[PDB]
RNA sequence: AUACUGCCAGCUGGGACUGAGGACUGCGACGUAAGUCAAGGAUGCUGGCAUAAUGGUUAUAUGCCGCCCGUCUUGAAACACGGACCAAGGAGUCUAACGUCUAUGCGAGUGUUUGGGUGUAAAACCCAUACGCGUAAUGAAAGUGAACGUAGGUUGGGGCCUCGCAAGAGGUGCACAAUCGACCGAUCCUGAUGUCUUCGGAUGGAUUUGAGUAAGAGCAUAGCUGUUGGGACCCGAAAGAU
RNA sequence: AUAUGUAAGAAGUCCUUGUUACUUAAUUGAACGUGGACAUUUGAAUGAAGAGCUUUUAGUGGGCCAUUUUUGGUAAGCAG
RNA sequence: CCUGAAAAUGGAUGGCGCUCAAGCGUGUUACCUAUACUCUACCGUCAGGGUUGAUAUGAUGCCCUGACGAGUAGGCAGGCG
């Protein structure tokens, strides 16, 4: 009794139902991922600029 | 025939006339539809909205966080309004002097704002005092803080608290949790 | 029986080029690239190390990492009924800067330095682009273009 | 069988549990009776605590 | 409650158009043109008639 | 309230909503947690992650009674005092006449501090204390001395 | 207070400003139409005269009906017609002549009849079948109010402006036209001419650019 | 001159279908005046009958259509299965433990009903020290255990506040989402004064990690739907045991 | 050829600067910014009978047939 | 067009029948009729709105609306017994 092996048959259709749309896309991306001595790095100097800021305008 | 390009007889898909069946909820539903219809003040249509809105959507809203509220500057004398439930905190030890308008008020949060000086005031007073909202600030309690949220969304390395009955040792702490038993996650 | 392995059916994709084979030039690794960057894949076959899977080759991306010798490019690829975020660890070799981007910011230069023009005149400068517009009146003569009539030809084996 | 994103339940129902089963229907009856036997207890010892 | 249709219903076609009136009281529908014989060139026809 | 549910909906419709196809059958996937590694395993390692194998090590007759140790917070441990003094409390904020709570009786075992009691000085009775949370006691003037 | 005649009377002042206003625009429309089509003639003529060719502009709009139905249609054609807000038989839209346009329109060419239609038929088109989008619901224009409440941004104050915009295709023709709900013609009254629609008219079939015989087609079909 | 095309906000007819709405409202037209009108939906006049005449039902005749239902199936009128007929009976139930949602009560608490009191003798009605869940996590465990700050910074945020005659500016920004941090636990480290000189573990950290903190949200009851164990929607083995 | 990745902006474009333990021979870079200049066209077309989804659950998981590209087979109302 | 051109019950351009066709190729045109299109009435669904008035109205009450309507398995809602 051989069945059908494969098909991409309504696959397509049925990703458009409610489909392909775009993702969702941030300002503010993850830094995930990212080179950790450059993290670092971005930590002390995110420090740094809101110490500064707060002198600055408190 | 017509190539509908979206889904035929779509209903709104938010609240209108909410599930309650409380007359008084109705009267203020009532009261606050004539409002929002008829003075253009987007408090009245937000008012309005809440109202319709359910009881996980309307978490309840803790005088700590009606006084960290009324601690925004040019907030301290403003109208602090909960379309739900204010509910008592003891970590806080002072209270301002506010009206706060709710639905509901716990005892030990309407005693705390007696004592403390300012009123706890019904949504209709509320409508009588501020028609289109004036000086008012609206809180909305934590809606993601539920026990039932935390559950929502688990999955592989999604970090989402299981739907478990027992917690401890054996209990979904082993193999698929730690790479000690196959892999995490 | 089937195989699909990590650089299955990538025979002629890889491939080198006619004339272009062996030791790679300097400016690909003379070119810096910052975060943000706009990048093509395209897989260098001679270097190895660092190589974009076939799927990769031929798209585009955004530089989210830099490190010694490659750097991080984000993909949007889908997968089913939806786009994922795939985030490459490709070298310098297989990337590329992308030059839509480039003309995009000439552009915006031009459109910069054009409503400068307008602040300082006001000659309605019209930045937005437009489609290729159908053509105008015109008129066309015949000195030295009279009409040559041209006739269907017969037909003929020719072999 | 096993299905979507639900509680692991242990419900230990695989014996005979209908055989075993005690429903308090005698609730109010047995408490009616506990008091009826307390009464008449003091009636037997009646100067007695 | 009902559309009437303009190019009939006069009523309602003066009502989106005033100028329907003077169109009709001057016949823009029908209005000559002044006849000024500009004489096409010989090569023009020499090229239409040309097998 | 049987008359409000979907069988009394699904009278006259041949299936009662289980399909011409798939049938509702008896058991088609197996009993209870039936196939877990084999056939179910996708539903094991999606929804039920750990859920195979053992961890930890036993604890043959294992007692809650001994490991009973309710955590009480700094912010609530001015809650353990009655509303009527609470205030009396507060305003005179003095040592040599601070309150006395006694958690155990209050029904906890150790106390925690999560942060901010006001600056009244106060007697805490306690079975086990954190470091902050005496630190905080301290600070606040009071002292926490340890009972059993 | 009883502004029983007086706000009457005031919003009749108004209105008779109003019409005044159409009927110099009105005039002004005509006098355009007739120097456009009475310097094209010339030019035509001294180009002759001078023993050159006068080419004439290529068409700046279109209309376009969808001539097939609703069934069995290739995605991309499906979705250019839908963007084109043919997403019935026998319905009809405005189509200003740009690359993209012509490009969209090969696209849908043998489910579409187009051409390139007159100030008549647009006129009468926009008389007749004439209904607005105000909120998202197609209301009949028959006036020119609601016209002037829902195009007065763009200066467009009455079905003659609005219809000047379309033909004259103007810098608020997107607008205007997006204005304009699509057209639901009904079938042509003596027929469509040929015994078979689904080949192109230059085949003898109905689909395709009838380049100025889209007018008779729509007359026929309006 | 006629063709042939195109336009007319050009004229003259012959037919058919429809007449929705129902207390002034609007836009217009008519020598620019009170008024009229074909202008936000039919009125005017006239006749016959007032009854089975119209119409309803019903049986038949005629014209054109119309294969036997249910089921499994890619496909059933099927030369696939069940069904001669009729009446009555006949198939997602209840329970234990739960998921989402919703309503309700109270709310950092919540649940009286195991019991006790009482009673108009299974109902009412009244009474907690307890216990369950929640209010703390994390680690296998010994154990340790949640503010460097206005409970943080940034982006976006409804609403509110200050606003000039219609822009739009500023301020404050709850919920919620993205991100960078801070705190608690685990892991790996560096280890201060001291010292039962081997202990205690301050301090500083780390592309690590947690179902956490970061002005609580839960508890209880009920309802639909879904889950598991139970005869488990109803009927159905060949078997196996005593 | 068809099909296919990306871009066509306010999270954007340009300035003694401010932060950092990263980087530089070097206030040179890198990242993140404070303060500034951009309006009635905010940077192609068309559309948008609302846009972002959150939870939860049913049935389904035998398919078959076109014009087209196509594999095995002499072929098949064959198999893929 | 004819030859090539042979299968079993009697027999099918659908049938009758048709020969400057009622056949074949082509070309205007008229005409016929779908549950399609246009326009009206009515039903329901969805949606966007109006509506606080001294009695004679339990405010999704009354009303203005515009669009839309196939359906197995299946879901949900309003109801009838």
């Amino acid at each position: 009794a051989k069945s059908k092996n494969h098909t991409a048959h309504n696959q397509t259709r049925k990703a458009h139902r409610n489909g392909i749309k775009k993702p969702k896309t941030y300002k503010y991306p993850s830094l995930k991922g990212v080179d950790p001595k450059f993290r670092r790095n971005h930590k002390h100097a995110l420090h740094g600029t809101a110490k500064a800021l707060a002198a600055a305008k408190k | 025939g017509i190539d509908h390009t979206s889904k035929q007889h779509k209903r709104s898909g938010h609240r209108t006339a909410p599930k309650s069946d409380n007359v008084y909820l109705k009267l203020l539903v009532k009261l606050y539809t004539f409002l929002a219809r008829r003075t253009d003040a987007p408090f009245n249509k937000v008012v309005l909205k809440a109202l319709f809105l359910s009881k996980i959507n309307r978490p309840p809203v803790s005088v700590s966080r009606i006084a960290r509220a009324l601690k925004q500057e040019g907030a301290a004398n403003k109208t602090v309004v909960v379309v739900g439930t204010v509910t008592d905190d003891a970590r806080i030890f002072e209270f301002p002097k506010t009206t706060v308008a709710a639905l509901r008020f716990t005892a030990g949060a309407r005693a705390k704002i007696v004592k403390a000086g300012g009123e706890c005031i019904t949504l209709d007073q509320l409508a009588v005092r501020a028609p289109k909202g004036q000086n008012t600030l609206i809180l909305r309690g934590p809606r993601n803080s539920r026990e039932a949220v935390r559950h929502f969304g688990m999955g592989p390395h999604k970090g989402k608290a299981p739907r478990i009955l027992s917690t401890g040792r054996k209990f979904e702490r082993a193999r698929g949790r730690r790479r000690s038993k196959g892999f995490k996650v | 029986g089937k195989s699909h392995g990590y650089r299955s059916r990538t025979r002629y994709m890889f491939q080198r080029d006619f004339r272009k084979h062996g030791a790679v030039h300097l400016s690909t690794y003379l070119k810096v690239y910052k975060v943000g960057d706009i990048v093509d894949i395209k897989a260098n076959g001679s270097i190895q190390k660092g190589m974009p899977h076939k799927f990769y080759q031929g798209k585009t991306g955004v530089v989210y990492n830099v490190t010694k010798s490659s750097v991080g490019v984000i993909i949007n690829k889908m997968v089913g009924n939806r786009y994922l975020e795939k985030r490459l660890n490709l070298r310098v070799e297989h990337i590329k800067h992308s030059k839509c981007r480039q003309e995009f910011l000439e552009r915006v230069k031009a459109n910069a330095a054009k409503r400068a023009e307008a602040k300082a005149q006001g000659v309605a400068v019209q930045l937005k682009r437009q489609p290729a517009q159908p053509r105008e009146s015109r008129i066309v003569s015949t000195e030295g273009n009279v009409p040559q009539t041209l006739a269907p030809v017969p037909y003929e084996t020719f072999i | 069988a096993i299905s979507k994103n639900l509680p692991i339940l242990k419900n230990h129902f695989r014996k005979h549990w209908q055989e075993r089963v005690k429903v308090h229907f005698d609730q109010a009856g047995k408490k009616v009776s506990r008091r009826n036997a307390r009464a008449t207890r003091a009636a037997k010892i009646a100067p007695r605590p | 409650v009902l559309k009437k249709n303009p190019l009939k219903n006069k009523q309602v076609l003066l009502r989106l158009n005033p100028y329907a009136k003077v169109f009709a009281a001057e016949k823009l529908g029908s209005k000559k043109a002044e006849k000024t014989g500009t004489k096409p060139a010989a090569v023009f026809t020499e090229t239409l008639k040309h097998d | 309230p049987s008359r409000f549910t979907k069988t009394r909906k699904h009278r006259g419709h041949v299936s009662a909503g289980k399909g011409r196809i798939g049938k509702h059958r008896k058991h088609p996937g197996g009993r209870g947690m039936a196939g877990g590694q084999h056939h179910h395993r996708i539903n094991m390692d999606k929804y039920h992650p750990g859920y195979f194998g053992k961890v930890g090590m036993r604890y043959f007759h294992k007692q809650q009674a001994h490991f009973w140790k309710p955590v009480l917070n700094l912010d609530k441990l001015w809650t353990l005092i009655p509303e009527d003094k609470r205030d009396q409390y507060l305003k005179s904020a003095s040592k040599e006449t601070a309150p006395v709570i006694d958690t155990l009786a209050a029904g906890y075992g150790k106390i925690l501090g999560k942060g901010r009691i006001p600056n009244v000085p106060v007697i805490v009775k306690a079975r086990f204390v954190s470091k902050l949370a005496e630190e905080k006691i301290r600070a606040a003037g009071g002292v926490v001395e340890l009972i059993a | 207070a009883e502004q029983v005649a007086a706000e009457r009377a005031a919003r009749k002042a108004a209105n008779k400003e109003k019409r005044a206003i159409i009927l110099e625009r009105n005039a002004a429309y005509q006098k355009e139409y007739e120097t456009a089509e009475r310097n094209i003639i010339q030019a035509k003529r001294d180009a002759k005269a001078a023993g050159s060719y006068y080419v004439e502009a290529q068409h700046k709009l279109v209309f376009v009906v969808r001539i097939k139905g609703i069934n069995k249609i290739p995605p991309k054609p499906r979705k250019v017609l839908q963007l084109l807000r043919l997403t019935r038989i026998n319905s009809g839209t405005f189509v200003k002549v740009t690359k993209a346009t012509l490009e969209l329109l090969k696209l849908i060419e043998p489910y579409v009849a187009y051409g390139y239609p007159s100030y008549s038929t647009i006129r009468q088109l926009v008389y007749k079948r004439g209904f607005g989008k105000i909120n998202k619901q197609r209301v009949p224009l028959s006036d020119n109010a609601i016209i002037e409440a829902n195009l007065g941004k763009y200066g467009i104050l009455s079905i003659d402006d609005l219809i000047h915009e379309i033909i004259t295709v103007g810098p608020h023709f997107k607008q205007a036209n997006n204005f304009l709900w699509p057209f639901k013609l009904s079938n042509p009254s003596g027929g469509w001419g040929v015994p078979r629609k689904f080949k192109h008219f230059i085949q003898g079939g109905s689909f395709g650019n009838r380049e100025e015989f889209i007018n008779k087609l729509v007359k026929s079909m309006n």
